[PDB]
């Protein structure tokens, strides 16, 4: 699982892979890990699918009633607090890493990370899942804060592609959603149109020289790909 | 598995069942639990069947070698000592075997019990196996030295039958051997249910 | 990692008056997949009149078959070309199974063949070589399903009727075919096809019987 | 299980015997402790187990029987009813928080017509009871290490129409066999009997 | 370093054996440019699922045995059946020493017309069939290969076998976590065994039920 | 295990307008035979006969609960319970203790007195039902019973032929089982009459 | 056990095997695993048969009560929510893997519910021990907007893949077609494993088994 | 440990007694098995443990003593020398592959002047031996469950100058105490004595 | 531990961190994980320090005698084979990940990876250690094969800096060595002159807004850094 959220000037972009895997078999290759909480607030879920689904459904139910009670919109901080409380009271029984990202008219675009421990950190960008470990040095080198909306979406897709190119537990479709003062816009790009994969990378085209032909010299001359040669 | 052997004025009586149960399933009902070591020595099967068979075959080979080298038959004390020494050498190798060596050497009848840990005891009455707890009750109550051959055979057959009737791991065909000065003879081989109908008629 | 693996399958032998019917199911399966539906390694010919049938681990029975074959060939060399008898091979099998008592073969074996008089005999073994003779016998996954059936139709116990005449080759083969057909419909680890070996003094003949593929 | 209890029912009586052993891990605390509790005038139970659970179970059963007799105006309960009540108690214990009663029971009794309208059991009754709540009517039953030793012996020697003296001799033989074949020392066996006249404590056999 | 699944099928005229060119280190896709199919002798090829070090050592041991026997004595080169027999005996001997070769190997070969296809486990199990698979290919690809074989028992042509092999590779890429869309197919025929260049299969991710709104959990 | 502690085996077999339900007689403690005269069959009414197998105390407790339930049903509903309703009630009772399961495994046979249709059921310890049209069996000798019934049963049997098949299967299955045996008890239930028979067995 | 679900042009096609194994031995050869949920909703089950039966029966009863209350037809999302809440409440100890298929006013709805409570709505799904071998078939022949015949044949083939490659599945293919108006359940749609080599039918004349006592009770 | 061995040394003798119990689990195989092995004309050992190791150890020690007597022209070894030889054997066993001898020993003997030049021990000798290789000269010693029961009793009643008859009565009291207080049935106790005339098997006490 | 080796046209560059850590305490902060085998062949060691040191010393002793025996130079493949054999015969008793990189006149510059399993793979570049997991996506995005010698050294130093910026088990000095047909040249750059660290990264300068001042509004206005304010 690879999930991330990046804030730009207007709002936020949430990106995720689509792969639910039972260890080494792909149970689902078209999952949707970007779960709607309110109209402008979403969460990226990593870990136990049942636990994260139940947590998201409960938080969405709580937030929907709260809008009717107060008669106004909900800030991203409220949803972040709801997840933080619900994950902290159940931290020993659930396996969940949550990213709460959204737009509210008061604080603009917000991104919150709630790891397995149950804390809540407000960040410019957040990463999560097994494939997030591959992206940290990718963000330290290639990520510049202050990108435009389209630039942020493209960077998020490229980061997700780079993450699941190396992570066996991640892969499949790349799903992104943009949340800002305008209408939220989703996008799903397939693997065959992904911004990066090692199969299309020209520097991994040449195979490692492992199957030496039987030769009278120590000179390495490529792999043996024929019986005669 | 239930086996018994006792010494009386007239020799030794050995009696066995013929059931091997791999846990809950009955593997066979025709197992030979009396192992004829020679024409003059008898052994019993209890515990690991393979261990008993292999090691009493080894004992028979050593007894035959003793006879060939020395020109005379081996004694039961020496034959039981060979098995006990072999078993004691393997006491930490997880053997599972409880046997009885019964014979009539030049010092009269003699009966030994040898376990899987090198023990070798010499008494006039033994019962071995999971059904022994049922044999002893019938065997200690009717045992006396001045028993006839027919009476001793009847007592052993009845004790084995009563062991097979209450023990789930024991059953099959009750077999009775008699060891005398001239060797041993297979006295009887009777089905257990027919034994029930003979003893408890009607 | 464990050095052992059960590949399933079942074998069954019935000894007649002047013949032996040996049978083994041709099905090799791994952890949860199915390696092959045409595995013929369960039954191995040692002499023109003696056969062995093994259940359990396939590699273990391959190794055991090689050891038996080379011991038999050594015996033939050391006895002036005299082929060993069925009982000699049975005792040798017991001895060699017990020799590996501390690292046992994961095989359950049966040695079948003809006696000196020509009458058929079966031998069954545990993992460590506890031999026992009998006129029939079933080993493997479906043994508990077919052995009581052979007990009822052959011994004819609890039947207040005259015993039928002793069975010929054809009736024994039909009975064994029924036993395997019934086993294949209730045991999930056996049944794609059964190989039958009919061993008489006039050579040995082989036959193949179709079973369900599920 | 260390202490062996024996019971057998004849045409006119039931004889039970219970070892009086009480021990602390290898130490014989006493060898004369009566483990046969009289429940009713014509009912008793021989119980094997450690002192606590055995005493608590027997006292609970006896007190409940007495309370039922009080609330039913002195109407004595049949042996089957009492046996089923004990079985229900034991079975309920094994699924409770406090756990199962580690007590094995041989329940003996004699049924008499409570009134002229009665048409129930009239002979003697014997019931084997496992600690898990098993109940089975048996001609004879045993608990403990020596139990099997006795059982086959009974299978060899028990008859339905044994007299009181011959039954006493049979019980003496069973106790002797237990002393002979069990490594656990059961020197004294506390024999009692139930007949149409009630419960008698037999001192000849021990 | 561990290798993924290997599949193989016999066609009317030879054998085909496909495997991806990836070595993983746990869940890490470590090396995507590894030639996993190795040529043994002048007639056979092998590919192992599982540990790559054990496969390397075993393949070196097997290849040394063939060449040295051919060179030291004026004898014919070992038949593919004999090479597989030696491989199986070596693997079983490793198992009996409690130092197993933790691999599942698929072995193909052709000599003078006869085709040989077999598989061997890390513990000594061996079998031969018209279709072999190791790893997740045993659960994923093997049913499809068996169905393709049984829809025409007269024999598969090379094109028909290649088509179903690519279909199985596509499904394996769909459903196996530690896999990449880069495969090599070795073809064992009368002239010898020839390993093809790495290629990829075309995939489909545009199902109407895969969209954001139908898969969303609101 | 707990299910094999007491031993015992039960099997029901379906005739045309009839069914034969047969149980062994042995009751023991894991090797030792406490009694050889303990059948495991219970009659609910003129149409339903069921047997229990497993821990004997659980058998007795569950039988008492079933008797309570059937008597209450016949008191409330002025009618005899049917086989399907009885099987469903047992399924619900067994599933109520889904995490505290009873250690029984019932085998229910029933027949419609007006129609003649035969209904067989054999649930797990948690009530998972199983309704075939040939036979059901539970107990320590379940595998041997399954093999014998598969090898001997045919659709259109008469009550006598069905009884003979059931007796042979039961005896042959108990011969290979150390926890079952000591004869058998069989009940042949037809549309018009019910017959009870006791069948000779080995004393082993 | 192998259960398969497929979304086609208009409706959902569900399929299952009929073999029930009593712990490595075939208990029943014609078990029913396609359960009733609503007039427009069905649910195949895999895993512990008791748990699947109990949860399906309870949710079907709840749906019937709810349709009595509202007067509308039940929505597949409602059944999915009820099943997933119940399965999550027990932390997966109610081991039942469900394939839920139905048709509503919103169109066909196919989903899987894991024993732990997670749900996945997909065009084609597999569950059970033989699911993987089934899934490899679906990934090889599934296309959007299939006709009823194509979907039925694909489901039957995917079930047969688990039938022959899984020891826990076989003996029939159960097929159920659910549309907006009609729900059809075919039991013997495919019977690849027929009855071969019939029984000998060895006769046992009445009286071959000795009887100790007999009691006849006329009714 | 199940079988209790007792020993006490007086002015002119050493009396030892060994229970004859042999059991397979809770079953009394026999109650008359002599566990006192005579090593030399004036030496013996009472050994507690299971039959195999006990018999092997005693036979090894006796055979080695006989071989030494053969190679030393009939020169009999002193009690201290034999005790140290047994202690060395037991201590070597606990650090060997085959493991330690699970045998507890009470070694009794009487030392006599081997020649006119001898100036060594003349009275009786008693040694306590643990299975680990402990060796200690004691006035009295005990092994088994009843050992402590006897030991205090000896501390109450033992005197250095007891006569043979009073020593016999004391041993009878010790055996009675073991039978009274130990749950393990030790019915027969196999009493022997060592005096200046050698080894005597005493049948009065059992 | 972060180790890597990258091949350029002339030869190879070997880069490593300098940190031996006993779990969470830094036992050594100036380690040298680039171990000389021959003049032009080196190894990067990760894992157990004692095991890797013994392996390298034994292989170097074996190679030094081999040069005298044959009277010529040693190929990198020979050293790779020596490590592969020695690590495969001891794979169950040692914890070692080895990179064998060097120059020989026959095959030019060569890089071999020998992981904990005991295999040997000839690669253009190799990564190893706990910090290598952070570099894979860094190489997939920023590494272009065919760089010059100075470019390769700079890229290796930048990669090591990015690796130990995120890895707690890596840090300290960056040690690089260049092996080619010329004289091998070493370099040690300190942490205060490292090409990258998060402390000097301008995008991590602003602290996360976690310590909200007590306010009458939901507007987020920064952290509270004063008692009065
Ligand atoms: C002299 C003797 C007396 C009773 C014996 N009893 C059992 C036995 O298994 N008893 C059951 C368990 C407890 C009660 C029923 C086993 C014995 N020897 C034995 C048999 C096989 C292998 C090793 C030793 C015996 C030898």
């Amino acid at each position: 699982t690879t999930i991330l959220a990046v804030s730009y000037n207007g709002g936020v972009v949430l990106a995720a892979d689509s792969r639910t895997s039972s260890g080494t078999y792909v149970v689902n290759r078209a999952s949707n890990k970007l779960t709607k909480l309110t109209k402008k607030i979403y969460c990226c879920r990593s870990g136990s699918a049942a636990d994260t689904q139940a947590l998201a459904e409960r938080v969405s139910n709580y937030l929907g009633s709260y809008q009717t009670d107060i008669g106004a919109g909900v800030n991203v901080a409220t949803a972040a607090n709801l997840f933080q409380k619900m994950c902290y009271m159940n931290r020993w029984n659930i396996s969940a890493g949550i990213i709460v990202a959204g737009y509210d008219p008061i604080n603009g675009g917000s991104v919150y990370s709630i790891p397995s421990g149950g804390s809540c950190v407000k960040l410019d960008y957040a990463l999560g899942g097994s494939g997030s470990i591959f992206l940290y040095s990718f963000f330290d080198a290639n990520y510049k804060p202050g990108m435009s909306k389209s630039e942020c979406v493209a960077f998020c897709q490229r980061a997700v592609a780079h993450a699941y190119s190396r992570d066996g537990s991640s892969g499949g479709l790349i799903r992104t959603i943009t949340l800002d003062a305008d209408e939220p816009e989703d996008q799903t790009i397939p693997w065959n149109r992904s911004p990066y994969c090692m199969e299309k990378d020209p520097k991994y085209v040449t195979q490692a020289t492992q199957n030496q032909p039987f030769s009278s010299s120590a000179k390495i001359t490529g792999n043996r790909m024929s019986s005669t040669g | 598995t239930t086996t018994l052997a006792f010494r009386f004025n007239g020799g030794i009586i050995v009696a066995v069942d013929s059931r091997a149960s791999t846990g809950q399933y009955i593997a066979s009902q025709t197992v030979m639990k009396v192992l004829e070591i020679n024409d003059y020595l008898l052994g019993t099967l209890a515990g690991g069947a393979a261990d008993c068979q292999y090691w009493e075959r080894v004992l028979g080979m050593e007894c035959r070698l003793w006879e060939l080298r020395n020109g005379s038959r081996i004694t039961v004390a020496a034959a039981s000592k060979i098995l006990a020494n072999i078993t004691y050498a393997y006491r930490n190798h997880g053997l599972s075997m409880g046997t009885m060596v019964a014979g009539w050497d030049q010092f009269g009848p003699s009966l030994y019990y040898v376990d899987d840990k090198g023990s070798r005891v010499k008494q006039d009455l033994f019962s071995v196996g999971s059904g022994s707890i049922y044999a002893y009750g019938v065997l200690d109550t009717g045992y006396r030295k001045d028993l006839s051959v027919e009476d001793a055979c009847d007592l052993a057959r009845r004790s084995i039958f009563h062991a097979t009737y209450r023990d789930g791991a024991s059953g099959g065909i009750v077999t009775v051997y008699h060891v005398h000065e001239k060797g041993w003879t297979k006295i009887s081989r009777d089905d257990q249910t027919k034994l029930y109908h003979r003893y408890f008629p009607s | 990692w464990s050095p052992y693996q059960d590949n399933g399958g079942t074998t069954a032998a019935i000894a007649g008056k002047d013949f032996v019917i040996l049978a083994g199911d041709t099905r090799l399966n791994g952890d949860f997949c199915l390696h092959s539906r045409h595995d013929q390694s369960k039954i191995f010919q040692l002499t023109p009149y003696t056969y062995m049938a093994s259940n359990g681990m396939q590699a273990d029975r391959l190794q055991l078959q090689q050891m038996l074959k080379y011991r038999v060939k050594w015996y033939k060399y050391n006895n002036g070309g005299k082929v060993p008898s069925t009982k000699a091979i049975a005792q040798l099998m017991s001895t060699m199974l017990y020799h590996r008592r501390f690292f046992p073969y994961y095989t359950f074996n049966m040695v079948v063949g003809l006696d000196e008089e020509g009458h058929g005999v079966c031998y069954s073994y545990d993992a460590v070589g506890s031999t026992e003779p009998f006129l029939y016998g079933t080993r493997g996954s479906a043994a508990s399903f077919v052995e009581p059936l052979l007990d009822c139709l052959i011994n004819r116990q609890h039947m207040t009727s005259q015993a039928p005449p002793e069975m010929t080759k054809e009736e024994t083969l039909a009975m064994l075919k029924n036993a395997f057909t019934g086993a294949a419909e209730r045991d999930i680890y056996t049944g794609d096809s059964v190989s039958f070996f009919i061993i008489t003094k006039d050579g040995v003949q082989q036959e193949s019987f179709e079973l369900r593929k599920d | 299980m260390a202490e062996t209890a024996i019971a057998f029912r004849c045409k006119d009586y039931v004889m039970v015997a219970a070892a009086g052993l009480n021990a602390f891990y290898y130490i014989k605390i006493t060898d004369a402790e009566d483990k046969i509790t009289q429940l009713d005038t014509h009912q008793l139970v021989a119980c094997t187990g450690e002192n606590g659970p055995r005493v608590n179970f027997t006292e609970y059963i006896k007190c409940n029987l007495a309370l039922n007799r009080m609330r039913q105006h002195g109407r004595h309960s049949s042996c089957e009813s009492t046996a089923n009540f004990m079985r229900n108690c034991l079975a309920s214990a094994i699924r409770s928080r406090e756990g199962a009663y580690q007590v094995n029971c041989l329940f003996a009794g004699y049924d008499t017509p409570v009134s002229e309208d009665d048409d129930g059991v009239v002979g003697p009754q014997l019931f084997y009871m496992d600690y898990l709540g098993t109940l089975q009517a048996v001609p004879y039953g045993c608990h403990g290490y020596g139990a099997c030793f006795v059982t086959a012996l009974l299978d060899r020697l028990w008859r339905p129409d044994l007299s009181q003296q011959e039954g006493l001799e049979l019980m003496q033989k069973c106790c002797d066999e237990v002393k002979r074949r069990v490594i656990i020392s059961n020197s004294y066996f506390f024999v009692k009997a139930v007949t149409k006249n009630g419960v008698e404590v037999i001192t000849a056999v021990h | 370093a561990s290798g993924g699944s290997v599949i193989a099928i016999k066609y009317k005229g030879g054998v085909l054996m496909a495997a991806d060119t990836l070595l993983s280190y746990g869940s890490l896709a470590k090396w995507p440019n590894i030639p996993r199919i190795r040529l043994l002798g002048s007639h056979s090829a092998v590919c192992a699922t599982g540990s790559y070090a054990d496969f390397q050592m075993m393949a070196k041991q097997v290849e040394d045995n063939i060449e040295r026997q051919k060179m030291y004595h004026n004898v014919d080169e070992l038949s593919p059946s004999e090479v597989f027999s030696y491989l199986h005996r070596s693997i079983y001997q490793k198992r009996c020493d409690f130092d197993p070769c933790l691999c599942q190997m698929v072995f193909i070969g052709v000599r003078d017309g006869e085709t040989f296809l077999a598989g061997v486990d890390d513990v000594g199990t061996r079998w031969e069939d018209d279709c072999i698979a190791t790893g997740y290919g045993a659960y994923i690809a093997l049913p499809l290969l068996r169905q393709a074989l049984e829809k025409n028992p007269d024999g598969l042509s090379r094109g028909e076998a290649m088509r179903i092999l690519t279909d199985c590779l596509r499904v394996l890429f769909y459903r196996e976590c530690r896999a990449i869309n880069k495969f090599q197919v070795a073809d064992a025929a009368s002239d010898g065994v020839r390993i093809s260049e790495p290629f990829d299969v075309e995939t489909h991710w545009e199902y109407e039920g895969y969209c954001f709104e139908k898969t969303a959990i609101i | 295990s707990i299910m094999a502690y007491s031993g015992g085996s039960v099997m029901a077999m379906a005739g045309k307008e009839c069914f034969v339900i047969i149980s062994d007689n042995r009751l023991g403690e894991q090797l030792k035979t406490i009694s050889t005269e303990v059948p495991k069959l219970h009659v609910v009414n003129d149409s339903i006969v069921y047997g229990l197998t497993g821990l004997r105390t659980d058998q007795q407790t569950f039988a008492n609960k079933v008797q309570f339930r059937t008597e209450m049903y016949k008191l409330r509903e002025e009618r005899d319970i049917t086989g399907k309703a009885f099987a469903a009630m047992i399924t619900s009772m067994l599933y109520e203790a889904r995490f505290g399961p009873w250690f029984v495994e019932p085998v229910i046979g029933s027949i419609d007195k007006s129609t003649g249709e035969v209904y067989l059921c054999a649930t797990d310890l948690i009530g998972a039902p199983c309704e075939p049209e040939d036979y059901v069996c539970a107990g320590t000798a379940a595998e041997s019973l399954h093999g014998m019934c598969e090898a001997l049963w045919r659709p259109g049997m008469s009550p006598e032929e069905l009884f003979e098949i059931a007796a042979q299967a039961m005896l042959s299955a108990c011969d290979r089982d150390s926890l079952s045996g000591y004869g058998a008890v069989a009940m042949i239930v037809t549309k018009d009459k019910v017959t009870t028979r006791l069948i000779k067995g080995r004393k082993d | 056990t192998t259960i398969v679900g497929v979304v086609y042009r208009d409706g959902v096609v569900l399929g299952a095997d009929t073999r029930a194994t009593e712990g490595s031995i075939v208990a029943d050869k014609r078990c029913r695993k396609i359960h009733y949920m609503a007039p427009n909703i069905m649910c195949c089950g895999a895993g512990t048969s008791a748990d699947t039966e109990a949860v399906t029966n309870m949710v079907s009863s709840h749906l019937a009560l709810h349709r009595l209350e509202t007067g509308k037809q039940s929505r597949v999302l409602e059944a999915l929510t009820l099943l997933k809440r119940h399965l999550y409440r027990y932390q997966g100890h109610v081991s039942a893997a469900l394939v839920l298929g139905g048709v509503d006013v919103e169109g066909p709805f196919l989903a899987t519910i894991a024993p732990h409570g997670s749900t996945d709505r997909l065009p084609f799904v597999t569950m059970g021990s033989g699911s993987i071998a089934a899934m490899a078939q679906l990934e090889a022949a599934y296309k959007d907007n299939m006709t009823c015949e194509e979907a039925k044949e694909l489901v039957a083939s995917a079930i047969r893949k688990g039938i022959f490659n899984d020891p826990y599945s076989g003996t029939q293919v159960d097929v159920c077609v659910i549309t907006k108006d009609k729900t059809e359940l075919t039991i013997g749609y495919d019977k690849p494993n027929e009855r071969m080599y019939p029984r000998q039918e060895v006769l046992l004349p009445p009286g071959t088994t000795p009887v100790l006592k007999e009691e006849i009770r006329q009714l």
